[PDB]
Parts: C-alpha cells; sequence; structure tokens
C-alpha cells in the first residue's frame, strides 16, 4: 500500500479542514459550561456560545440549565478572539496550583482549561469530561489556527480518511500501482489538434 | 470604507441607543452587527483614502441632544418633568463638542487654548421614529472661543446648580449626598481654582490687549457669574435646611468660602449684584 | 431608585480627575473637556437598576488632610488611587494615603487601582524611569499590596485607553451590591 499510502495521505486537508468546521460548529452550539468551586448557590452550569460569525462569545454566570444553551445576550457576549495569548491546559493553570478556597482537585487535572487574555485576565473553566474538553481545547486551537488535540480527532482522521481513500480505489481494482509510476510517455511538442478542441 | 452596502458606505448615522449604553457596550453591539469591526481614532474627521478603499471603516461617540422647542412652553414656570422629557425626545439637533488647543500650552493654565469645534448634526426625521437610528442630513461645524466655552460652562453650571435645588425642593425624601456633591465640588475647585482661571485669562488686561474690542464678553462673564452668587445662596440655605451633624463642618466651610466669594466678586471681582 | 457615595484620593501627578471625568462624560479617550470645579456625579446601571452615582474628587496634596475626612463619613466605598509609573505614589500610598484612609474608615469596601496602564509598558516611560532610577513597578507587587490591604478588589486600568476602566467602576459598584 506505499503508492496507496503515498496517495492517502498525500491529499489530507479536505478531512482536516471538515474536522475544524465541525468542531467550529460544536463551540457555536456549545453547552453549559463548568466553573470553578461553584459549591455555595454558584451556577456551576452556564453556557459559552459562539458566534455564528465565530468573532464573539456570549458566556457568563448563567442559570443551571439542564437543556443547555440558551439563545439570548449572556453576561458577557465578547470574547476577543484576536488577541487571545493562548489557553492553559493541565497544571500549567494558576488556579491548579491554588491552595486556598479554589484548590481544584486532582479529579479535575484533565478538566483545566482558562483563556489567556488582557495579559491579565483569566476564564478558568472546567469540562464536564474528557472528550468535550478536547473538544474545546480543538475549537480554540481552530481559532487560534493549528493542529488538534483530541484522541477522537485522531480517530476520526484515520476513520474517515480510510473511507475515502477505500471508495477510491474502485477503479483500480483488479489492477496495480506501480510504486515506480509508469514512465510518461513523450508528447509531440506541437500543439496542433487535428481533431477539435473540447 | 468601500465594503458597506451602496446606503452605508461613506455614511454617518445617529443611533438612539438604550438608556444606559455607556459608548463601548453599544460600539461592541455594532461590531456585533459587522466584520471588519475595527475602529477608528480620528474620531472627528474622515479618511479620503477610506472614502474609496474597501475594508469598512467606522466609528462611533455619543453626541449631545439639542433641546427641542415645546412650542407655547417658552416662558410659563412649567414643572421639570415635561422639560425632562423634550430633553431626549422629539429631538432632531446633535451637537458635539470638539477639544483643541490653540494658543500657547502654559504649564499652570489651559484655559488660554480651549477652543470647541462642536459639530452640530442634524437628521432628515425625529427621534424616536420608526427607526432607533437614522441617516445624519446635515453636518454643521462651529467654533468656540476661551471667552465662550467660560461662558457656557458658568451658565450650564448656573442652570444645573438651579436643577438639583428646585428637584429638592419639591420632593422632601430625598438624599442630600446630591448637594453635598455639588455644593464641595463648586466651592472648591481645589484641583484646580477655576475662578483665578477666568481672572488669569481674561479679567487680566492683557486678554484686553488681545481682545479689547473683544471685552464685551468679559462682562457677560462678570453678570453670569453675578447671577451665580445669589444661586449660591439659595444653595446654602437649602444644604442649611438639610444640613446634618457630618455636614455641620463641611456646611460652615461652604458658607465661609461663599461670603468670602461674595465679597471678593463684589469688590475683588468688582462685580455688582442683584 | 438610589445613589452611591464613592471618594476618590490620590497624589496630583497623576490626574485621576482626567479619569473620572473622561468616564462620566463618556467621552472618545483623550477627548475628555475638563471642567472648573471637582465632586463629579453620574447615574448608571450595573446590575438589575440602575443607580444614582457621585465621585469624590479629593485633592490629594498633604495640607487638605484637615478637609479630606470630613466628607468620608457614611461613604458606601472609597476608591484608593495611585500611577503604576510612579514609585514615589506608591510611596505616598503605602505609606501615607493607604494608612491613614485605613485609619479614618477601618470599615469600608476598599478597591486599589492603578493608573497609567499603557505606560506602564511604554518603552520611553520605561526607560526614563531607569535613567532616573525609577521603577515601572508591574502588576504582582500590587497585587501584594492588594493582599496586604485584602481590598475587595485591585484593578488597573488607563485614561488614554479606558481599558478596564468601565470594569473598575461596575466592580466599584458592585462592591457594596
Amino acid at each position: 500500500s506505499r503508492p496507496i499510502l503515498e496517495l492517502k495521505e498525500k491529499i489530507q486537508p479536505e478531512i482536516l479542514e471538515l474536522i475544524k468546521q465541525q468542531r467550529l460548529n460544536r463551540l457555536v452550539e456549545g453547552t453549559c459550561f463548568r466553573k470553578l468551586n461553584a459549591r455555595r448557590r454558584q451556577d456551576k452550569f452556564w453556557y459559552c456560545r459562539l458566534s455564528p460569525n465565530h468573532k464573539v462569545l456570549h458566556y457568563g454566570d448563567l442559570e443551571e440549565s439542564p437543556q443547555g444553551e440558551v439563545p439570548h445576550d449572556s453576561l458577557q457576549d465578547k470574547l476577543p478572539v484576536a488577541d487571545i495569548k493562548a489557553v492553559v491546559t493541565g497544571k500549567d493553570c494558576p488556579h491548579m496550583k491554588e491552595k486556598g478556597a479554589l484548590k481544584q482537585n486532582k479529579e479535575v487535572l484533565e478538566l483545566a482549561f482558562s483563556i489567556l487574555y488582557d495579559s491579565n485576565c483569566q476564564l478558568n473553566f472546567i469540562a464536564p469530561d474528557k472528550h468535550e474538553y478536547c473538544i474545546w481545547t480543538d475549537g480554540l486551537n481552530a481559532l487560534l489556527g493549528k493542529d488538534m488535540m483530541s484522541d477522537l480527532t485522531r480517530n476520526d482522521l484515520d476513520t474517515l480518511l480510510s473511507m475515502e481513500i477505500k471508495l477510491r480505489l474502485l477503479d483500480l481494482e483488479n489492477i496495480q500501482i506501480p510504486d515506480a509510476p509508469p514512465p510518461i510517455p513523450k508528447e509531440p511538442s506541437n500543439y496542433d489538434f487535428v481533431y477539435d478542441c473540447n | 470604507g468601500q465594503g458597506f452596502p451602496s446606503f452605508l458606505r461613506n455614511k454617518i448615522f445617529i443611533y438612539r441607543g438604550k438608556e444606559y449604553e455607556r459608548r463601548e457596550d453599544f460600539s461592541l453591539r455594532l461590531l456585533t452587527q459587522f466584520p471588519n469591526a475595527e475602529k477608528m481614532t480620528s474620531t472627528t474627521p474622515p479618511g479620503e483614502d477610506i472614502k474609496s478603499s474597501p475594508k469598512q471603516y467606522m466609528q462611533c461617540f455619543t453626541v449631545k441632544p439639542v433641546m427641542s422647542l415645546p412650542p407655547s412652553y417658552k416662558d410659563k414656570p412649567v414643572p421639570e418633568q415635561i422639560l425632562n422629557y423634550y430633553r431626549a425626545n422629539e429631538v432632531q439637533q446633535f451637537r458635539y463638542s470638539r477639544p483643541f488647543r490653540k494658543g500657547e500650552k502654559d504649564p499652570d493654565n489651559e484655559f488660554a487654548t480651549m477652543w470647541i469645534e462642536r459639530t452640530t448634526y442634524t437628521t432628515a426625521y425625529t427621534f424616536p421614529g420608526i427607526l432607533k437610528w437614522f441617516e445624519v442630513k446635515q453636518i454643521s461645524t462651529e467654533e468656540i472661543s476661551p471667552l465662550e466655552n467660560a461662558i457656557e460652562t458658568m451658565e450650564l453650571t448656573n442652570e444645573r446648580i438651579s436643577n438639583c435645588v428646585q428637584q429638592h425642593a419639591w420632593d422632601r425624601s430625598l438624599s442630600v449626598h446630591p448637594l453635598s456633591m455639588l455644593l464641595s465640588g463648586i466651592v472648591d475647585p481645589a484641583v484646580m481654582g477655576g475662578f483665578s482661571n477666568y481672572e488669569k485669562a481674561f479679567f487680566t488686561e492683557k486678554y484686553l490687549q488681545e481682545h479689547p474690542e473683544d471685552q464685551e464678553k468679559v462682562e457677560l462673564l462678570k453678570r453670569l457669574i453675578a447671577l451665580q452668587m445669589p444661586l449660591l445662596t439659595e444653595g446654602i440655605r437649602i444644604h442649611g435646611e438639610k444640613l446634618t451633624e457630618q455636614l455641620k463642618p463641611l456646611h460652615e466651610r461652604l458658607s465661609s468660602c461663599f461670603r468670602e466669594l461674595k465679597e471678593k466678586v463684589e469688590k475683588h471681582y468688582g462685580v455688582i449684584t442683584l | 431608585m438610589q445613589a452611591i457615595k464613592c471618594v476618590v484620593v490620590g497624589d496630583g501627578a497623576v490626574a485621576k480627575t482626567c479619569l473620572l471625568i473622561s468616564y462620566t462624560t463618556n467621552a472618545f479617550p483623550g477627548e475628555y473637556i475638563p471642567t472648573v470645579f471637582d465632586n463629579y456625579s453620574a447615574n448608571v446601571m450595573v446590575d438589575g437598576k440602575p443607580v444614582n452615582l457621585g465621585l469624590w474628587d479629593t485633592a490629594g496634596q498633604e495640607d487638605y488632610d484637615r478637609l479630606r475626612p470630613l466628607s468620608y463619613p457614611q461613604t458606601d466605598v472609597f476608591l484608593i488611587c495611585f500611577s503604576l509609573v510612579s514609585p514615589a505614589s506608591f510611596e505616598n500610598v503605602r505609606a501615607k494615603w493607604y494608612p491613614e484612609v485605613r485609619h479614618h474608615c477601618p470599615n469600608t469596601p476598599i478597591i486599589l487601582v492603578g493608573t497609567k496602564l499603557d505606560l506602564r509598558d511604554d518603552k520611553d516611560t520605561i526607560e526614563k524611569l531607569k535613567e532616573k532610577k525609577l521603577t515601572p513597578i508591574t502588576y504582582p507587587q500590587g497585587l501584594a499590596m492588594a493582599k496586604e490591604i485584602g481590598a475587595v478588589k485591585y484593578l488597573e486600568c488607563s485614561a488614554l485607553t479606558q481599558r478596564g476602566l468601565k470594569t473598575v467602576f461596575d466592580e466599584a459598584i458592585r462592591a457594596v451590591l
């Protein structure tokens, strides 16, 4: 499958952009995200909806809505997508290093993500589980315009690339691809097509 | 810009924002309305390059709702409520003051250079309307001399004091903190003494060399502060009516400085009271 | 409907009045028109309901320490102020402003606020401070001072940019709320 593998991974980007566009859709539909230490009458659930334009984020201390995202003007309808330095994931979150009242336990080490903005403000949030944590980081990095960080993302890449290529080898069925490509027959220099064009 | 729609490119509109739109909140809302959300910084003048360039450029700022003309209301001692309604509604004129430095930037003083290039805006229709916004119809600039600015500042201060005095004179269960607010701020121009600032700016004979024929305005300043002092008197008496023990040192300071300024204007400024 | 008392002090070399008047005017940045009188007021909603507001513009030099505290009584919040780019302001506040403020009103929600937030990273200003042997003091030690008081908040803003300035005042109002 050496010619097959070359031809397969060589036409990569379409699945990549499809994955990322889906991630953007997932961010837009969003969910009621999770806050820090929302124990005493603090709304742990709260939606963070990406703009359909994907430039602003509708988020804030929204209520405990089990249905999820509600379309309206959230507590803060802006997150500046043009200046976010990064998102800190895991131990890099300072709130994980908190040793006082906001001690995020070791059971949320993989659920910690904070948006870097204003160079002094952070958005220390929690994910309900790993897969959506990685999904949100994926969507953010897509806004950041870089690679993805979900195991499920690699899963999707491999499975769908295999599906597409497996569909393509139907014309060459019972035929083989010489890993050394066939030599190009020489083209006569004249372009005087005796029969008409088109 | 040019990417704006046909009726939007190189256009200017006036928006009837919400009751408490801080400027940048409304700016954020407008950016939500648009891609290419970049904000210009030469707020007053347009950009000729951008009068044709793509990449839609915008700019937003609050403007002053110029008072309407309540008909058959010009002199009758009508209560405020109808006027406060007329402050914002049924309006078509809108102005915006333009700070400008004109003259020497001497350190202790700025009122030697202030020249306001106010910008009056007239739109075809009258807020409120079918649309929460409207395109400006005619644009007009203005020019204001430091004498003039001193004037307008002075009266608008006077009417503000009158307004607070009357609004508290009709309702008794009313906070006295605004009275402290004003009475303090006027009594001690602590950060910079506005009165002496007028004196150096215009009352000095130097200005009467820059403005010999234009001394018919410094006398207007004199008459306007002259009408100010009795308003300060009603302010002092109103405070005394609403005075408390914490305000007692405050009130005595106000009263002492008030009669000080009284004698000063009568003789030191030489202005004749009524 | 209601109003809130809120005092502001600080050394006169920072022109806090410029910030206050720019905010109340809602003007363009760097386009405020300075009046002649102090003690500004405004009427803003922060959450739920709009509130009236009154800002005590207090002169900051040492002499008026006899008249300034008489306005302190029954002030809902006070806003202590400085210049982020003035180590001398830090000396004055940690040494004079903050101590006497805590003395006069040991019972008041307090927020420390920076100023010239842009000039904290102004390279020419920073090099001037270095050649004048002053420090363009950064956030973390300001945070340390805030913890030293344990103020209900500490923020940094600028007048030429008004950044966080609305956040400053919303935090100030919600301090009572």
